[PDB]
């Protein structure tokens, strides 16, 4: 089946460095992209590197850039990312996610288990205002989130993704392009936006879907975040 | 453009797959075997090593062959015959010593195909040994009754051979033949000349010198 | 304007002109986009390309030998038009060159021209002659400058012996040699079985190419040679370069011709153009 | 040295 | 071969058995159908160039 | 049988007398006081070049935006007709095919060939790329044309004289159809889904059940080999194109011939045959290096759809009626409009 799985987390000295590692397996590594994502103990998920199909274009966050190395080893199954000079700001919870791109697809699709990791201008910003909302189940509970620049392409699609991050595991995908719908996820979420302010509909909570919510811009890099959104028993 | 760049990316990849694999299988010598039924198909076939088509692929004097039997398709010639063009050539098997209209009738109407007008054929013999023993034994003249002629091997076998190399009527084509008795493992290289000849000639006509 | 080399040459450039520009529009446009991408297709571009280009060319040498010197223009264009037309020249010479080269190598290499013979190849030689078109036409890029002289300046120029020595060799030589060499072998091994009916066909295209090709450029070099031999100053050497422009203009009806003794023998090319046409 | 004038081609 | 004689005649009188309508009615439904959905077709009428997909 | 053969006589008496009687007037008659669509010329907005072999078959997906096509050279590539982009291409185990099928659910892919066997391919797979999902082989003769019913059943016309239904979920022949005498080489499936029709070698088109599985009805009027054929947009009525350089309709419930579609100018067969959305113009494929327009009420050349540089294998109109594939023997796939 489809897994991944993350090595070399651990404490390190200041202004050192340490490479790290994504295994693939269960799937073909070669014709997809693998993302890298950062987590705060704190606070939410940050965008961290990229990798293209064949090595082709990588890009990097305006705050790692210049600092970080991210390569591929494609018959080897592996993806890696080289980082260097600790500073005390790098200490988050790291995963990494696939994502292939063609007319149809569904990138961020599947996300791996994270590793843990130590130390002692034109951006489009996220941006969500409710940060706790309790909820009994068997309601509906919306969650919104904002944006400073219009999602809405040229050509007709609006690329602003749904994430559920549920307490003790790793983020899934519920909606991706803001209306279509993921796969294998329980027919009862729905996905809705205009422009600027996006709504992630729920109908019938149940007790799993509790957790925190985070939403993804798409239109250009670098792939900012939002501050998250929880939603919580009662 | 903001998404559909890595779509873009993925198209030129795959495009330059095709490329290559294009290039890689242009390099392929492809050869139809006709015939009538035991014929000697499965024996020249199993001559050189390894439902509908019966595909065999071997490597001769860094040529790559390719043979497709497709004698054991049912149906009409006609509606798939033109699928099987831009073949090096065609090679016809016949067998001598049963009898010997249809085979003739065959090779009239696959010699003078539209498609096939250029094409050479490669006209194959077999059964020497038991043709001549049966020519020991009977007459030639059972199947040639307009035929006159001394009873020998052959003359016998030239006026045969006579009879399949005067149907053609394109200048362009050569048939080329050749006597086979189910005992000789030379018959690699007959096939290997051919298509070089029929390689320089393609050549030559492609270049404008021909 | 009262001579009789210069009114040759201008009808002689006005008929190259006339009967190259249609042509070659026509042959670059139905091998550049009605017909398709095959292995001999390059040859045919490159060449014909190179004939547009000294037919484009043209137009400076004519108004050059209407005023006979005295450049109008700038020291750039001095600098380049007479850069430009020996690239397109050369590289049109170098093209037909390699056509014959291949054209003997498909015939005596069959086993070998099957598997490493593709688009990709015809392409690379094809930059490498225009590579070594454009080194042979860098030494005159150096070399020129415009003289003070009278109120009208004609612009122009030991190194001349290396410099035409060189382009004699590399342009005469060589090329017919190869083309002798590769069209009489084709011609000897079409002659052994199954080629009875041809070889009279072969040995006559490849007798009027090579004639062609022989014809048009030889007086050009024996020209060039003897403006070396002869001093200046001399009657004898003032008619040589008057007659030096006779000589351009068949060097530029080569380039004219070359169109309908290569591209059109493609039976193929010539009914789809009809077809177009 | 000298004075030479050519029509191009050389 | 009796058998395949049978099935022969048995299929042509199981097909001579379906009832048919005048050709007339079927002209008249069919130029029906083909003018309702006359608007509603864009090959014979023109598309504008701003509605044009290809474009 | 004798007397077998002498009932069969005057079956086939009694039924063309039964069909004749109800033949008050043809087609030609009755659409006279209509305006003819006049000079429909089409321009190629795409010209999508990616295969190296001659090109058979090319089936639009049901969204209208994906058109996946057969070669010769093994690779059954589906493309953006948006866009030109290229976002699938699949190896073919035997490189000999003459057909190809998109699933209306869009996530199946069949092709078939010389090899007897209808392959069916997993387009959205977890693991990524596209994996075979089964192997129907259960045919004698080679299949020529294969559609979808739904994402489990399929239809499938074989070169052996019977076209049989098929159930992806066991691979097992549910419901067989003979009757042909000629081989089967056309197939299309009604809007409904509830029954079809199969073109066959002997000049003769027969209505088939794919529930029932029993003939119903069967049509001889042609001088050759059908080659093409597609149902009205109606459901009620189809045409043929045949051997014979002509293409002729027909009507389910009338069991008779409407309109032959001939022009002294044409000579060679039929390759292809479709309509449009409203079904006035039904564009035909011809080995003449050419498609002519046709009319489907009035019988006249509308406009010449050249521009192809070999004989055209296959013609398809999306499901919008905004656009028209035609795939030739030329390696071009040309999106016309």
């Amino acid at each position: 089946d489809v897994q991944l799985v993350e090595s070399g987390g651990g404490l390190v000295q200041p202004g050192g460095s340490r490479k790290l590692s994504c295994s693939a397996s269960g799937f073909a590594f070669s014709s997809f992209g693998m993302h890298w994502v950062r987590q705060a103990p704190e606070k939410g998920l940050e965008w961290v590197a990229y990798i293209s199909s064949g090595s082709g274009t990588i890009y990097y966050a305006d705050t790692v850039k210049g600092r970080f190395t991210i390569s591929r080893d494609d018959p080897k199954n592996t993806l890696f990312l080289q980082m260097t000079s600790l500073r005390s700001e790098d200490t988050a919870m790291y995963y990494c996610v696939r994502s292939i791109y063609y007319y149809g697809s569904s990138p961020f699709d599947f996300w791996g288990q994270g590793t843990t990791l130590t130390v002692s201008g034109s951006d489009i910003v996220m941006t969500q205002a409710t940060s706790s909302v309790p909820v009994t189940p068997g309601e509906s509970v919306s969650i919104s989130c904002r944006s400073s620049k219009s999602l809405l392409h040229s050509n007709g699609n609006t690329y602003l993704y749904w994430f559920l991050q549920r307490p003790g595991q790793s983020p899934q995908l519920l909606i991706y392009r803001m209306s279509n719908l993921a796969s294998g996820v329980p027919d009862r979420f729905s996905g809705s936006g205009s422009g600027t302010a996006f709504t992630l509909t729920i109908s019938r909570l149940e007790a799993e879907d509790v957790g925190v919510y985070y939403c993804m811009q798409h239109l250009e890099y670098p792939l900012t975040f939002g501050a998250g959104t929880k939603l919580e028993l009662k | 453009s903001a998404e559909e760049r890595a779509a873009l990316e993925r198209s030129k990849a795959i495009e330059k797959n095709l490329k290559e694999d294009g290039i890689s299988a242009a390099k392929d010598v492809k050869l139809l075997l006709l015939g009538a039924d035991n014929s000697g198909k499965s024996t020249i076939v199993k001559q050189m090593k390894i439902t509908g088509i019966v595909e065999t692929h071997f490597t001769f004097k860094n040529l790559h062959f390719r043979l497709f039997d497709v004698g054991g398709q049912r149906s009409e010639r006609k509606k798939w015959i033109h699928c099987f063009e831009d073949v090096t050539a065609i090679i016809f098997c016949v067998d001598l010593s049963d009898y010997m209209h249809e085979s003739l009738m065959l090779f009239d109407s696959i010699c003078n195909n539209k498609f096939f007008i250029d094409t050479s054929i490669i006209l194959f013999l077999n059964k020497k040994d038991l043709f001549g023993e049966k020519i020991k034994k009977s007459p030639l003249t059972i199947c040639f009754p307009e035929y006159t002629g001394p009873n020998t091997y052959e003359d016998a076998a030239a006026y045969i051979q006579a009879q399949f190399e005067s149907k053609n009527r394109s200048p362009n084509k050569e048939i080329y033949c050749h006597m086979t008795c189910a005992t000789d493992t030379n018959n690699a290289q007959v096939i290997f000349d051919a298509v070089t000849d029929i390689i320089i000639a393609n050549n030559l006509r492609g270049c404008g010198l021909y | 304007w009262n001579e009789p080399p210069v009114i040759l040459s201008m009808v002689i450039l006005s008929l190259t002109f006339l009967l190259g520009l249609p042509g070659n529009g026509l042959v670059l446009w139905v091998a550049g986009l009605k017909m398709q991408r095959t292995v001999n297709t390059i040859w045919f571009l490159h060449l014909t390309l190179a004939d547009l280009l000294c037919c484009l060319s043209l137009p400076f040498s004519l108004a050059h030998l209407a005023l006979q010197g005295q450049w109008p223009y700038g020291r750039f264009l001095c600098k380049l038009i007479p850069s430009i037309i020996v690239l397109n020249m050369f590289a049109s010479v170098f093209l037909l060159t390699a056509i014959s080269l291949d054209r003997c190598l498909v015939v005596f290499k069959p086993i070998w021209c099957q598997n490493h013979r593709n688009v990709g190849m015809a392409c690379s030689i094809c930059g490498c002659i225009w590579v070594v078109a454009f080194v042979m036409c860098i030494p005159v890029f150096v070399y020129r400058e415009i003289f003070t002289t009278d109120n009208h300046n004609r612009c122009g120029y030991t190194p001349l012996v290396a410099i035409t020595i060189t382009r004699l060799v590399v342009g005469f030589l060589l090329p017919s040699v190869i083309m002798i060499a590769c069209y009489s072998f084709i011609v000897f091994r079409m002659q052994r079985g199954r080629f009875a009916k041809s070889q009279s066909k072969t040995f006559r295209v490849a007798v009027v190419v090579v004639a062609v090709f022989l014809v048009c450029w030889t007086p050009y070099h024996i020209f060039g040679v003897l403006s070396l031999l002869t001093d200046p100053e001399t009657p004898l050497g003032k008619t040589l370069m008057s007659w030096d422009h006779v000589c351009i203009a068949l060097a530029s009806a080569n380039s004219c011709f070359n169109p309908f003794l290569y591209a059109l023998l493609g039976k193929d090319f010539r009914k789809k153009a009809r077809q177009s046409i | 040295y000298s004075f030479k004038d050519m029509p191009l081609x050389r | 071969s009796i058998a395949q004689a049978r099935k022969l005649v048995e299929q042509l009188k199981m097909e001579a058995n379906i009832d048919r309508i005048k050709v007339s009615k079927a002209a008249a439904d069919l130029m029906a159908y083909c003018e309702a959905h006359a608007k509603e077709d864009p090959l014979l009428t023109p598309v504008p160039a701003s509605e044009n997909p290809f474009r | 049988l004798d007397q077998l053969r002498q009932e069969a006589e005057q079956l086939k008496n009694q039924i063309r007398d039964a069909r004749k009687a109800c033949a008050d007037a043809t087609l030609s008659q009755i659409t006279n006081n209509i305006d003819p669509v006049g000079r429909i010329q089409m321009r190629t907005r795409r010209t999508l070049r990616g295969h190296l072999a001659k090109i058979y078959a090319m089936h639009w997906g049901t969204d209208s935006r994906l058109l996946v096509s057969a070669s010769q050279d093994g690779k059954l590539i589906i493309w953006d007709s948006y866009t030109t982009n290229k976002v699938h291409a699949i190896p073919l185990r035997s490189s000999w095919v003459m057909t190809c099928a998109y699933a209306p659910s869009g996530n199946y892919v069949a092709c078939g060939g010389l090899d007897n066997i209808c392959s069916i391919y997993n387009l959205k797979t977890r693991e990524g790329n596209v994996r075979v999902s089964r192997e129907l082989a259960g045919h004698t003769g080679y299949l020529s044309c294969c559609r979808f019913l739904d994402d489990n059943q399929i239809v499938t016309s074989s070169g052996d004289t019977t076209c049989a239904l098929w159930d992806i979920e066991t691979g097992q022949q549910t419901t067989t159809f003979t009757g042909h005498t000629g081989d089967v080489m056309s197939l299309s499936l009604a809007p409904d889904t509830r029954l079809f029709v199969s073109g066959a070698c002997d000049a003769s088109a027969k209505l088939w059940d794919v529930r029932e599985g029993m003939c119903r009805q069967t049509f001889t009027g042609h001088e050759s080999d059908i080659n093409a054929i597609c149902f009205f947009p109606n459901g009620n009525a189809f045409a043929t194109g045949s051997d014979d350089a002509t293409c002729r309709l027909f009507d389910l419930r009338a069991d008779q011939e409407l309109m032959t579609y001939s022009h002294d100018n044409i000579i060679c067969g039929i390759t292809s045959v479709s309509f449009s959305k409203s079904g006035r113009l039904l564009l035909a494929g011809y080995d003449d290096f050419n498609c002519n327009v046709w009319d489907a009420l009035k019988a006249d050349r509308a406009g010449v759809l050249a521009g192809h540089d070999n004989r055209v294998s296959c013609l398809g109109v999306t499901d919008d009626g905004m656009a028209v594939a035609t795939g030739s023997w030329d390696s071009f796939l040309k999106i016309w409009n």
